[PDB]
C-alpha cells in the first residue's frame, strides 16, 4: 500500500465507538431477503441495507435488543418463506398512517371515519402507485403479496394497527434446518405466535439445551385461575421450561428483544436474577391488582411500574423454577464440557494422550476445580463454608473412580463413567417484610434484670 | 470463606515507566523508586461550638514527586544541564507522565524544585531529585470498571 | 385539603389553629361546641377576628397528625429499601441473603426515612430520667 | 475513591454514608467524606496507601453487646 | 472549523516528535516501553491548548451521569497484527473530545406589576422533592 | 528484559580528588568523605486560591561542603594556620575544586565557615571541617553527551 | 441535640465569581480572595439626661472591597490602564458584581480607590487593590426560604 | 475549572533592572529589592445629607521607593557623594527607571529623600534608601494584550 500522509486522522461527530463475550439470540422471522436460513447482523442499519423495511418484525426485534443495558453486539435472524402479508385495522385510529413499504423503498400515505374506509383507501394508493405488487382490501384489512420473485417488505409507523405475516412452513419442520447451518446461538424467539407453533418450539429448545422466550397479548393470561384457555396453562401442564411474560405490544413491537437485551451479557456465574431489572421499551402492566394475582399463579411474568420507573417482577419459568437457576444449570453444563475437552486436546496434540490409570485420572480434580468451580466462588454464585443447623459443610466435592472399579466392558469402549460432583447455589433476595412501631409518650420503665439470659428451662425430664 | 488473590498479574517495578520531557528515565536506586505526595488537605472542616459543621474544597493541587537515582546515571547530568539552561533562559516547565503497572497513574506538567545533596563514600550513594507537579490527582485509567455512579446513597 | 397537601409530615406539625380560606366561623353556643367535641366532629371557630381550625381529631379519637405520620413512615420506608435493591440489580450484583450484605440495610434505613425525621424534629431522641429509658 | 474525589470536586456533593460493624466490639454509623488523599510509593515490595476519611460524629455505639446496666451503675 | 483544526494540529505534533527522535538516531520503536509516550505528546500540543481557551469541555454531567474528560487509548504490542509489523504501521489509536457551544439566541419573560408584588404563602418548610405515594 | 550495568568503570573513592588552594587533600576519615548541600530551594511556588500558580527562580547559590578528616592529619594544622592568618590579615577566599570519578563535579571559590569539635577518647576520632562555597551548582563535565536540546516538549 | 450539617454541598472558592466591568477576574493569590467591609456603623446611639435612648439610622452606605492578586496577572495591567484613562478623561464609575457560593452576594457600582504597592522580592509578591463601592448591603438572593422567615420575626 | 499556570516563564529577581542617573544598580540585600508605594489615595469620598456620594480625583502623584542595599556596595558612596553635591549646588533631580519582569514598570524623575542609618554589628548590615519619585503610576508596558482589554470594559 501507499500512504500519502505520515499521520492520518479520522474525525467524526456524535459519539465515540462502543467487544465482550455474549450469547447471541436468534429470531425466526418470515421474509425472503436472502436464500440462506441464518445470518448475523451487528446493527439495525445493516438490516435495512439488506432490504428490510423499517418497522418490520425483524427490524423491531433488533432495535430493542441493542437498547438494553446488557445488550449483545450481534443478533441472528432466521428465515421462513412468506406466502402473503396482512395489515389489520380492527381498531380506531384518527391520524395519518405512514405505512412504510419497500420493493427490491417508498412510504405509502393514508388519511383519515371508519376502519373500512381507511383500509379501502390504502389499497387504492398501493395500486397505481409499481404494477408488480398485489394489494386488495377485504372488509377491515388489506392483504399484500408479491406477484413475482421480488422482495417486498411492509413496515410500520404513525398509525394504529399491526402487521401479520403468514407462511406455509411450520415451525416444527423449519428448526431442524436452521440449526444445520449454524449452532452458535443460545436464546430462541419466534415470530409465528400461534398456540401450536409456540409449543413446538418449546419442545425443540428443551431437547437442544436452548432457552425459549415469548411474549403474548392473550387476555386469558390474567383471567381467573379456573379458565385454562391460555398458552401459559398448556406449558405449565407439560412441565416445559420457557420464560413467558404478558405484554400488550407483544405483536406490535415484539418486545422479546427488550427481555433478551437484559440477559445477553449477564454471565450466570454471579447468580443474579431478572427481579427488578429494567426493560427499556415495554409498558407497565395495568390490570388492577387481582389480575396481577391471577397472572402470578399462571407463571406469566408481568412488567410493572413502581415509583416512577419500570420493574420486571420475578422470572419464574413455566414449570415454576426461577430462571436464574435454569441459566446456572446450563452454565454449569457448558463450562465443564469445554474445560475437560480442552484439557484432553492439549494432551492429545502433544503425543502424550491421556490414559486410564490411577496415576492420571486424579488430575481431573485440578482441572474441574480450576475453570468452572473457582470462577463461581470468586463471583459469589457458589456457596461455601459451614451450616450451623444441618451441621454440614457446603464445600464442593469431586469423586473419581479407580481402574480396579471400572468394568471390563468400559475399558474396551474407552469411556469413563460415574464422575460425581456437588455444588450449592446462592439465592438472591426478592421480598422483605418490616414490623415498625411508634411510641407516643413516656414508655414505662423496663425490667431491671441484669443477668445473662438462661437459654433453656431446667425442667425437661 | 477462602482467601482471594486480588490481581491476576504480579506487580512488576520495571513496568512503572517514568517519562520526563518525552524520554524514559533509567538508573533508579534501591528501596523506593517514586514517591508522590500532595501539599494540603483536600477538604477542610470548620467545626462549630453548637455542632453545625461546614466544609470547603481545596483549589490547590501542588505536589512534590521524589525521584531517587544513582550517582553513576547520566540523568543526573541531564538534570543539571536542564537546570542551568532553565536558569539562564527562563523556560522551566516540561511535561511529566507516570504509568503504573497495576495502580494509579499521573500526567501533568512538572519542574525541578530542589537539587539533592551529593555524598561520596565507601559505597555508591543515592541522590533524590525533588520534582514538583502542577496537579497531583492520581488517575485510575488503567483499571476497568464504572461503579462510581452505582455507589453513593447520598 | 388546601391546608394539608404541601404540609410535610416529617415536622410533626399539627392541624391545630391553621386557617381555612373559604370556610365560615361556627355559630353554635358554648354548650354546642362541647357536644360536637365529644362527637369527634371538628369545628372551624373564629377567635380574635380570625378563623382557626380546632383539634384536628379523627373519628376514632386519634389525632390526625399521628395518623399522617404513620402513613409517611410506611410509604417512605419501603420506597428507600426498594430503590436500593433496584440499583444493585441493575448493576448485576443483586442483593443476596448472607451475613455479609444484610447489615447494609441499617445504613439505608438511617438515610432516607430516619435522619430526615430527626433534623425536622418529628422524631424524638435523647434520654428520659423518669422512665430511665433512651429514645 | 479517586473517581469519587474528582466527581465530588467538579459537582459539589461530597457527603456519603459510612457504617462500620464490629465483630465483638463497638460500632459506628454516621456520614463521612474524603478528607486527605494518601501518598503513592513504588518500590521493591507492594506498598500501602492510607486514605483519611472524616466523620461527622465519632461516638462508638455498643449495639451488638446485650445488657442494660448503665441505669444500675451510678451512685452520683 | 474546529474539526479541521483538531486534525491538522494533531498529526503535526505527533509528526514533529517522531522527527526529533530520528534526528538523534534513537528513532521510535513499536514496543510497550515507548508507545505510551504518545499520551504526553497528544496532551501537550492539541489538547491542553484547547482547554485553556475553553474550546474543549471538561467536568461531570449529572443528567447523563457521564464525565467529559478526554481519553486516549494506545494498542499494545500483543494486539498488532503480524502484517502491520512488516509494513510498520500503527493504527486503532483512539481519542475522545467534547465541544463547547456558543450562545446565539436569548429570550426574556418580563413582568410589570401595578398594585402589589405577588404575595407568597407563609409555608416556611423545606420544599419536598418527591411524592410519598409511588404505586 | 535483562539487567544492564550502568558504567563500564567501577566507582573508586581514591579518584575523587579534592583541591583546596592548589594542593591535594589527604587523610580523610571513614564512612563518608565529601558532603555537598545547597541552602535554599531552586524554585519557589506561590499557590493561589483559585488555582493559578506562579514560580520564581532563586538567585542564591550558597552551599556548605563538609570535609571529614582524622585527628592525625597535617591538614588540620594547615586549616588552623590558614584560619589564624585569614583572621589577622583579612583575605579569606581561596579556590576549591572537586573532581568526581563517575559523577558530578564542582569548581567555585570557598572559605572556612565553622571549625569542628575536637574529641579525645579510646579510639581515633573524627573532625568535620565545614567549608562554604559561593555557588553549589554541580557540573556534568566528565560525562559525554548532549541530549538537553533533544529532551523537552515544553 | 446532636450534630448537624449546615448545608448539603461544600463551599467552593472557585465557585465565587467576581465581575468588574463585565469580565470575570482571575489571578487571585494567597488565602484571601476578596474582603467586603463598610465604613460606618448602621446606627449611632446617644445617651439622654434621664435614661432615654435615641437611635439614628445612617444614610451613608459606601464601603471598600480589597482584591488580592498576584503581580503576574494581566488584570493588574487592565486596572492600571483604566486608572490612567479615568484620570485623563473623568469616567471612573464601572459596575461591580460578586456572586457568592452558599453566602451573601453583592451587586452595585464601584470605582478604583487606591493603587497598591509593588514589592519585588525572592518570592512572588501580592498586590491588594482597594475598590470602593456605592452600596454595600449584602443580598441573600440565592439562599432560599428567606421571604417566609422575614415575616416570622416579631417586634414592637 | 482546573488549575492553570499564570505565565510561561518564571519571574526572575535578577531580570528586574533598576536605573538611577543612567547606570544599573547592583548590591541588593536580604529578601526585598525595591518597594514602590504612593502617598495619598486616588479618590476621596464624602457623604451627603440625603444619601448622595461625591467623589474627587486626586491631583498629587508623588511616591516613595525604598532601595535596600548592603553596606559593602559602592552605590552607597555614589549616593552620598550625590547628596553632598546636591546640597552644595542645588541640582537634585535625576531620572529613575525600573524595568520589571512579568510585572508593572516605572519611568519617571526621582530624588533622594532621606539618608538611612548605619548599624555596625556582628553580621553584615542593611541600608534602606528612600527615593522619592514625581509620578508613581505603574505602566503595563511589556504585558501584551492590554489595549484590546481596556476597550472591553463596560460602564455608565
Amino acid at each position: 500500500e501507499y500512504q500519502d500522509k505520515v499521520v492520518d486522522v479520522e474525525v467524526s461527530l456524535g459519539t465515540q465507538p462502543i467487544t465482550v463475550g455474549f450469547e447471541t439470540p436468534m429470531f425466526l422471522a418470515m421474509h425472503g431477503n436472502f436464500p440462506e436460513r441464518i445470518r448475523f447482523y451487528v446493527s439495525t442499519a445493516g438490516m435495512v441495507a439488506d432490504g428490510f423495511a423499517v418497522g418490520s418484525p425483524a427490524y423491531q426485534f433488533a432495535t430493542n435488543a441493542f437498547a438494553g443495558n446488557f445488550a449483545p453486539q450481534r443478533v441472528a435472524i432466521g428465515r421462513m418463506s412468506i406466502d402473503s402479508s396482512k395489515v389489520d385495522f380492527t381498531g380506531t385510529t384518527n391520524t395519518e398512517q405512514v405505512v412504510v413499504n419497500i420493493t427490491l423503498v417508498k412510504a405509502v400515505k393514508i388519511n383519515v371515519n371508519t376502519p373500512a374506509q381507511i383500509a379501502t383507501a390504502l389499497a387504492d394508493a398501493v395500486t397505481a402507485d409499481t404494477g408488480k405488487a398485489t394489494a386488495v382490501a377485504t372488509g377491515t384489512y388489506v392483504t399484500v403479496t408479491a406477484v413475482s420473485p421480488n422482495v417486498v417488505s411492509v413496515g410500520k409507523g404513525a398509525g394504529v394497527y399491526k402487521i401479520v405475516n403468514e407462511s406455509s412452513e411450520t415451525v416444527a419442520t423449519v428448526l431442524p434446518s436452521v440449526i444445520a447451518e449454524n449452532h452458535n446461538w443460545y436464546f430462541l424467539a419466534t415470530e409465528a405466535r400461534s398456540d401450536a407453533d409456540i409449543v413446538a418450539a418449546a419442545e425443540f429448545a428443551k431437547a437442544n439445551y436452548k432457552l425459549h422466550i415469548y411474549n403474548s397479548t392473550d387476555v386469558d393470561a390474567y383471567a381467573p385461575e379456573n379458565s385454562a384457555a391460555s398458552v401459559f396453562d398448556t406449558l405449565k401442564s407439560l412441565s416445559y421450561d420457557s420464560l413467558g411474560t404478558s405484554d400488550a405490544g407483544a405483536d406490535v413491537d415484539f418486545t422479546e428483544g427488550s427481555v433478551i437485551g437484559a440477559m445477553a451479557a449477564n454471565d450466570p456465574s454471579y447468580g443474579d436474577s431478572l427481579h427488578l431489572k429494567t426493560m427499556p421499551g415495554m409498558v407497565p402492566f395495568a390490570g388492577s391488582d387481582t389480575q396481577r394475582s391471577n397472572a402470578w399463579s399462571r407463571n406469566a411474568n408481568i412488567y410493572r411500574g413502581l415509583y416512577g420507573g419500570g420493574s420486571y417482577i420475578e422470572g419464574k419459568t413455566s414449570s415454576g423454577q426461577y430462571v436464574d437457576v435454569i441459566r446456572f444449570s446450563h452454565w454449569v453444563k457448558f463450562r465443564m464440557e469445554e474445560s475437560v475437552f480442552a484439557y484432553m486436546k492439549r494432551r492429545s496434540d502433544m503425543g502424550l494422550s491421556m490414559k486410564m490409570s490411577d496415576e492420571d485420572l486424579p488430575v481431573l480434580k485440578s482441572v474441574l476445580m480450576n475453570n468452572p468451580i473457582n470462577i463461581g466462588i470468586r463471583n459469589g454464585g457458589i456457596l461455601t463454608g459451614y451450616d450451623t443447623e444441618n451441621k454440614v459443610s457446603y464445600d464442593p466435592t469431586i469423586i473419581i473412580p479407580k481402574r480396579a472399579n471400572i468394568p471390563t466392558n468400559d475399558l474396551a469402549a474407552r469411556i469413563l463413567r460415574d464422575v460425581k460432583v456437588e455444588l450449592v447455589y446462592n439465592n438472591s433476595l426478592h421480598y422483605v417484610k418490616i414490623r415498625a412501631s411508634v411510641v407516643l409518650d413516656r414508655p414505662a420503665g423496663q425490667s431491671t434484670n441484669a443477668q445473662t439470659p438462661m437459654s433453656s428451662s431446667a425442667v425437661g425430664v | 470463606n477462602q482467601s482471594k488473590i486480588l490481581t491476576l498479574q504480579a506487580y512488576d517495578p520495571a513496568k512503572v515507566l517514568v517519562f520526563i520531557g518525552g524520554q524514559r528515565v533509567s538508573g533508579f536506586a534501591a528501596d523506593t523508586k517514586i514517591v508522590i505526595t500532595r501539599n494540603n488537605d483536600n477538604i477542610s472542616v470548620h467545626a462549630g461550638v453548637d455542632g453545625e459543621i461546614s466544609n470547603a474544597l481545596s483549589r490547590d493541587n501542588t505536589g512534590v514527586m521524589t525521584l531517587s537515582l544513582q550517582n553513576t546515571a547520566k540523568w543526573n547530568g541531564y538534570l543539571a544541564q536542564w537546570q542551568r539552561q532553565a536558569n539562564v533562559t527562563g523556560l522551566i516547565y516540561l511535561p511529566v507522565q507516570v504509568e503504573g503497572s497495576q495502580g494509579l497513574s499521573l500526567n501533568t506538567i512538572g519542574w525541578i524544585q530542589k537539587q539533592p545533596d551529593l555524598s561520596y563514600g565507601t559505597e555508591v550513594g543515592q541522590m533524590d531529585w525533588e520534582i514538583g507537579v502542577l496537579d497531583a490527582w492520581l488517575s485510575p485509567d488503567q483499571i476497568q470498571g464504572i461503579a462510581a455512579g452505582i455507589t453513593g446513597l447520598l
